[PDB]
């Protein structure tokens, strides 16, 4: 099928070349083959940022009319970020089908889109009260909060 | 099939190919790389899909494929 077909290609060309400390990864279903729709992924933070150090899980989930569609990303367990809703869900244009998102966009692309997000945040656009409210009010306290998010998830 | 080509990425953006036996312990690997970049196998650690690779590894075991990547990072040392 199509949505198949071109999450093969997307497996092929990630397992090539990718971004360096990145994860994608597809589940695997009970007979042991792959399950493409559904990608255990981890974004780093980006050096030199609060969220040095930190590798954050992701679930990327695949509808059977992508590339139509642009998938869900979600964060496991939920980011404190003020573009990450509440759910772990994240908000960003070119995940938005009726937004930015275009078919030929690349699991690579999508990734790295997500990786500039933490660090460059939308405040025109939030998703969750609690981190957009104190980026806004108390960014000392804001980066405290993403610097200890970070060692809670920096790899052992 | 006998041999696999890999190639071995880092932050700093080399990049370094290898072809080696598909049934060869991945130590071998680590040990040329370390040649060829002059630095020794205490200062790094080589991860393949996000999982360390250790010496007694092989290409066969870990399910890699043609012109997989693997990712190397600096070790506390420390
Ligand atoms: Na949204």
């Amino acid at each position: 099928g199509i949505a198949l077909s071109r999450l093969a290609q997307e497996r092929k060309a990630w397992r090539k070349d990718h971004p360096f400390g990145f994860v994608a990864v597809p589940t695997k279903n009970p007979d042991g083959t792959m399950n493409l729709m559904n990608w255990e992924c981890a974004i780093p933070g980006k050096k030199g940022t609060p969220w040095e150090g930190g590798l954050f899980k992701l679930r990327m989930l695949f509808k059977d009319d992508y590339p139509s569609s642009p998938p869900k990303c979600k964060f496991e367990p939920p980011l404190f970020h003020p573009n990450v809703y509440p759910s772990g869900t994240v908000s960003l244009s070119i995940l938005e089908e009726d937004k930015d998102w275009r078919p030929a966009i690349t699991i690579k692309q999508i990734l790295l889109g997500i990786q500039e997000l933490l660090n460059e945040p939308n405040i025109q656009d939030p998703a969750q009260a609690e981190a957009y409210t104190i980026y806004c009010q108390n960014r000392v306290e804001y980066e405290k909060r993403v610097r200890a998010q970070a060692k809670k998830f920096a790899p052992s | 099939m006998e041999y696999i080509k890999l190639k071995v990425i880092g932050q700093d953006s080399s990049e370094i190919h290898f072809k080696v036996k598909m049934t060869t312990h991945l130590k071998k690997l680590k040990e040329s790389y370390c040649q060829r970049q002059g630095v020794p196998m205490n200062s790094l650690r080589f991860l393949f899909e996000g999982q360390r690779i250790a010496d007694n590894h092989t290409p066969k075991e870990l399910g890699m494929e043609e012109e997989d990547v693997i990712e190397v990072y600096q070790e506390q040392t420390g």
